[PDB]
């Protein structure tokens, strides 16, 4: 898939395509790869293998529930359930999570990663495509977060054979 | 002969701030107690308590409301953690000791001293239990399916008999849990109440939700309640001969602060006030002895100072890459 | 009628070197005991103990301060390891045996003797507990979440009732933990206090930190305290008829040494002084008998000699490549 | 009024061969017992036992030294394996029963009989315990961290109270472990003593080491001690009317033999002598009855013969390629 | 990555780049691969897979906490938790740890290694480059530890496609 997030002007947007691909065939095209958590106050988009992607998401959620939705602490708490003696079980999936305050990228072997200065994050086979297009627009236009997301997503669905154009975009007032 | 719904809520309003739905709920409950027992006899027995499941975050009044409900009804009371069993009949056994003491207390409140006769004193407490006893099961959401998940799921099955009404023996005789009013509380952050076993989910008809406490709520809890924290210190310092006074802005500041940490870190509800209050009454509390006659005027500046600085976490670094 | 904050700290200064914040803390605690019980009746019950969490390294005075606090307040006392439960009500049960013995001590002393009166005494002892009992939960940081992590996390939930105030039955009657003053201690090297369950983290309002003991501190512990180690040996050798004396530089040397090993190896606090002191009083301790009349003058040279040589570890080699 | 250091060592020399440092250690210990109790009262209570940790291989005297120390001090004694708890207060409870037989039977020597007077008999035993009781914790190195490693590490925490001084109830009353002298032994082949929990490692100030027994040591243990093995058989055969005598070379050969197997197989210290002695007095022990008047002269030839042949292992082959 | 450490003139310096590389692409360039432990009195730099690198680090820290910060004993204690019956779990990551007194290199299968006489240590794909550069400078100049670290780091970022030039250097007074 291609999941990208841009944060600009007190706006945070996370968007992604909807192509569930099994092998070199396509099973579903209208998949929702970005969803809202903790009383819609936090966005989550996921790449990787379906199931794991889902378990990795449902996991972050229970954490969010136990920590008053503190995006940053929940991420770390969750990471710490892999970074210990008794492994949790490696999940082949990544999440891009974001709330009003932070944008974070969490992986299935436990390690939270912050964005670079530009505050842009993208994951998925077509991630770098969207990332490149996004960095370009953020550095060279006044386009809103939403527009850049929408725009980069397409530029990427056009290069990646695993990313389609049916988008699901969510922004955070 | 007994208080009424509005009557009881008013009594509770004297100790708990907010949480109306909750108050109302336990009110109509304690009332249904007087309603039955007015009924003929066939129905008198047939009608049973409409148990309550309280759902709210940490320390927002769930327990005080129940403990006060029992207090103003002068009813045998007992609180137990549900996980405490991960002997359940002890719950009733303990509830009876409570009533036996609450009843010894009366046949003695009346005018050596042989206005006793155990045989009839026991029957007296034993009724108190069977009639108006109250059990409060805490953090029941901890024994919901969510592994040794059967060890806890088992605790539910173990509570059924009491809730579903049965008999258990106490060192005072036999008692029936048929009319004991049960109140279970839980936060239910991960589990939903519909995750309890059906047999039990239906014995807890009344579901009532409690709210999280706000800065504004703290402000009131700080001063309004009978024996609030401020009323307490005033009283204590008084003994050392110190006269203390809180300015409104002080109280506002204290709360704004409790609430503030509660939000930035682990939210532990109203308890947070005892925390901040003790950190502030810190210095005075000690010096108060040899400070007789003086009078401390605790305003915003004092509070702002005595509280020092409280942390907005560095989960940062260390764990993030 | 009772000591005062500054008054009590002075008493503790007679046995513990340093650790002021700590002393102050327990002082204002034992004081709030006299402050309440001066109050009318409604508040008299409403006001509860502001429990303490002492946080400091191994053997730096956490326990002595509490044991002495209880001693100077002539209060029932009991210490328990928190991990000891990985029957909790035993804690109160045991605290009561201590009291019965502590009150029965007053009777067979204020009267081939007989006053006994079972019904009399038992009541009075039970009151001593409920009123001024003190429980000391050691290494509570050991039962923090950090696996069978629920076995310990469970212990916390099991202590709540006591801390949160409840009733437990003793072979002397029923006692209420509502006013028992609790003091938990911990090193908290890995766990933070905020890792305790909220219900409990809020019942431990007062957090006080104790310092690690320094060479300079030992120097004082060695001689200042009532019945210090030096005062003890002096006294002991006196019996064999030997008169001993420690030059200042000796004491300085003994402590520099204790501290030295404590740093280089496993730091066990003040205990290290009993270790070094026994290794030094070694030779004298035996020959002291047939050495009557003489007088040993323990100076720096003596100590430097009697201590031999103590290791700066070879984790080296063996496990390294 | 009581023996002295050199005095006690001399007494122990009558039963234990070698192990001086060890003897000395327990000596000065039993002595400090008389030293305190001579002190006024403030210090009388403040001064505490300087517990001992004996570190030596299997069967080299660790226990006999302690058992005899207690015997010659006529003190309540008790030995327990540390692993026996992988109820700890039973240790004191048991130590107290020992004090009844020791006080009862011992005061019966004062005086169909009767003064008896139990509330005083008890009060007197309980003193013997609190005053000069001695606990011997065997193979303590077995509960060192090295897994259910917490099950054992737990046993250490469980012993603290007794060692650190506390109270436990016996069927004779309350006793305090504040002045019980503790002696722990261990081989410490894999674990070091510094692997014990600090709280405990500091309550065991005195570390003394015992040496392994050599052929030459056995030779003396075989004949010197009061009631040595040879002295015992001589005595036993005497009853059947047989007079036996061990030539020097015999004794030397018996020991060379014990030591020999101890080295070639599982080394079980001095116990090995009882083994070989019984394998040798084998034939005679039976026939002795109908062998009255005769006199057996056990020389080297005899022993060599009676012992047959003893193995230098074939771990060989079977498991080696 | 490239992590190198030079000790010269009572000074100990540990430095490393900041390129987190996922596959042959680059996810983050400003990563801090060297951090301070035990009340800033000990330096730690880590190479290897991100997560493991972190757990290996967080582990050594707990150890450091339990042993009064004795660098050498803590390393060994931690090593011994792999060198036993009940394995700990092989971690694909190495650390270079150093305090006022010692410099050490710890790996995730348990084994502490000491430096050779020159007191120079380096790890990561770009290790030997920094190591070669460092040995050269230490043996032929009077450059301070700090300078040599800084210098070698670059010489290596220039040769390794996985090491960039954004450095994070820490020295120990
Ligand atoms: N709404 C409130 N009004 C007044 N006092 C309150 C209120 N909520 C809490 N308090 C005080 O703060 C404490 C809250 O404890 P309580 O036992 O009521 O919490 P809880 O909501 O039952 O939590 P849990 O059931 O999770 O332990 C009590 O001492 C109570 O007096
Ligand atoms: N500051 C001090 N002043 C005087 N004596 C001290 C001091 N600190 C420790 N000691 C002595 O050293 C010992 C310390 O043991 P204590 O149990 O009081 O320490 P602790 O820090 O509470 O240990 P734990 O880890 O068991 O809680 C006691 O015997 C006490 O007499
Ligand atoms: N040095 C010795 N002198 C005299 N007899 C000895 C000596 N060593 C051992 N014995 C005898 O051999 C036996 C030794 O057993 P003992 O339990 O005293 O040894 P230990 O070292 O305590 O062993 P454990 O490992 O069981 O503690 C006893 O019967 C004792 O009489």
């Amino acid at each position: 898939t291609t999941i990208v997030s841009v944060r600009r002007n007190g706006q945070v947007v996370v968007g992604g395509d909807g192509q569930v691909s099994l092998g070199n065939t396509v099973m579903k095209g209208n998949a929702r790869k970005v969803r809202r958590l903790y009383n819609g106050k936090v966005l989550a988009g996921f790449a990787g293998g379906t199931a794991d992607a889902f378990t990795l998401f449902e996991l972050f959620e229970r954490k969010l529930e136990m920590h008053q939705g503190h995006l940053l602490k929940s991420a770390v708490e969750l990471a710490k359930d892999w970074r210990t003696d008794r492994a949790l079980r490696k999940l082949e999936a990544m999440l891009i999570v974001a709330d009003e305050k932070e944008s974070l990228i969490i992986t299935g072997i436990g390690d939270v990663v912050q964005p670079e200065e530009d505050q842009i994050l993208a994951i998925g086979s077509g991630g770098n495509y969207a990332l490149s297009a996004a960095r370009a627009l953020v550095e060279n236009t006044e386009l809103s977060a939403h527009e850049i997301v929408e725009k980069s997503l397409r530029i990427a669905g056009d290069i990646c054979v695993f990313t389609n154009t049916n988008f699901t975009i969510e922004e955070l007032p | 002969s007994e208080m009424t719904p509005r009557e009881i809520v008013s009594e509770l309003d004297q100790h708990i701030i907010g949480q109306a739905d909750a108050k109302r709920a336990v009110a109509i409950a304690l009332r249904n107690r007087w309603r039955r027992m007015q009924l003929q006899e066939p129905l008198r027995h047939e009608v049973t308590p409409k148990n309550i499941l309280m759902i709210g975050p940490t320390g927002v009044g769930k327990t005080e409301i129940a403990r006060r409900l029992a207090k103003l009804a002068n009813a045998p009371f007992i609180k137990v953690e549900a996980t405490k069993f991960t002997e359940v009949d002890s719950i009733i056994r303990d509830l009876t000791d409570s009533a036996m003491k609450l009843v010894r207390q009366q046949e003695i409140a009346k005018n050596a001293a042989k206005l006793i006769n155990p045989e009839e004193l026991k029957q007296k407490a034993i009724d108190a239990v069977e009639q108006n006893g109250i059990v409060f099961i805490d953090e029941i959401d901890k024994i919901c399916k969510k592994g040794a998940d059967v060890s806890r799921e088992g605790v539910q099955r173990d509570l059924l008999p009491l809730v579903e009404g049965s008999t258990v023996s106490t060192k005072h005789g036999m008692v029936k849990t048929d009319h004991i009013l049960f109140i279970a509380s839980g936060a239910f952050q991960v589990a939903r109440p519909s995750d309890l076993i059906p047999e039990l989910q239906g014995r807890l008809p009344i579901r009532v939700e409690l709210t999280a406490l706000s800065a504004a709520d703290f402000e009131r809890i700080l001063t309004e309640p009978h024996a609030s924290l401020t009323e307490q210190y005033k009283a204590l310092m008084a003994t050392e001969g110190v006269n203390i006074a809180f300015t409104t802005d002080a109280v506002k500041k204290i709360a704004e602060a409790a609430f503030r940490v509660n939000e930035k870190t682990e939210n532990i509800g109203a308890r947070r006030l005892h925390t901040v209050m003790e950190r502030l009454m810190d210095k005075i509390s000690f010096s108060a002895s040899d400070m007789n006659g003086q009078t401390v005027n605790i305003d915003a500046a004092y509070v702002a100072d005595a509280l020092g600085e409280v942390v907005e976490n560095e989960d940062l670094s260390r764990f993030i890459l």
